[PDB]
């Protein structure tokens, strides 16, 4: 999961 | 504020490719000379502008056959229906110019223009 | 000795988020309480281990309408099929309770892994 | 386009  | 799942395209894509595989929910037949190939509209429609035409347009939704022209190869069609759902595209020397034509048919611009760029070198 | 297309599967899925906008080839209603939620079968099948069961059941494949057990959140269910088509999880400390609970139903094991990350921190 |  990542910050967009 | 969200936040992202960066596999998550490939996995939908993936999980997709194995419902083809097992013929599982494919809707519609596609007909290239005397070869058939089963496949999800949504997916034709999310790869190929000619898809997207036929499958939007109010007749054609509903038909659970489509035939292509009989131009259309069907070893260049099978690599770029592989290409659909895989993200894979299997260009050599000796289907390059099918493919390219077929993903030209097809509306298939990213295809198009790889096929032009190995041709220009070669 | 296949070449590949990175942001294909990505413009896949953008590609089907805007088919489900514009309802277009949307095969099943999901109802969540009072709240309904038009959807591709394919798409739920391929993010959720509880739609993958369902719509692989000979009888169930076949349904127009899935109604999801009474205690589901609609707006959990409404975060998590946004997560589906987009890749881009809403998750708010008002909100991650019920997402939890939503994707254990519905069987999205990343989902469930990021959002016991997140209460764990808190 | 990469070599996958
Ligand atoms: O080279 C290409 C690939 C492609 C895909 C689609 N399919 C869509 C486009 C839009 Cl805006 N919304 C939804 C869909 Cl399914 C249309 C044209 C082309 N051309
Ligand atoms: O967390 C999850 C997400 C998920 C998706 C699917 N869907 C498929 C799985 C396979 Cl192997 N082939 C095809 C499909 Cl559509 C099943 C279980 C789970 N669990
Ligand atoms: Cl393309
Ligand atoms: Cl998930």
């Amino acid at each position: 999961w990542v910050i967009p | 504020s969200c936040i992202q799942f960066t596999r998550h395209a490939s996995d939908v894509l993936l999980n997709l490719n194995r419902l083809r595989s097992r013929d599982i929910l494919t809707d519609v037949v596609i007909v290239v000379s005397r070869e058939q190939f089963r496949a999800h509209k949504t997916v034709l429609m999310a790869c190929s502008g000619l898809f997207y035409s036929i499958f939007t347009d109010q007749l054609k939704c509903n038909l659970s056959v489509i035939n292509l022209d009989p131009e259309i190869n069907p070893e260049g069609f099978c690599i770029l229906l592989d290409f659909m759902y895989t993200s894979r595209l299997n260009l050599r020397e000796g289907n390059i110019m099918a493919v390219m034509a077929t993903a030209m048919y097809l509306q298939m611009e990213h295809v198009v223009d790889t096929c032009r760029k190995f041709i220009k070198a070669s």
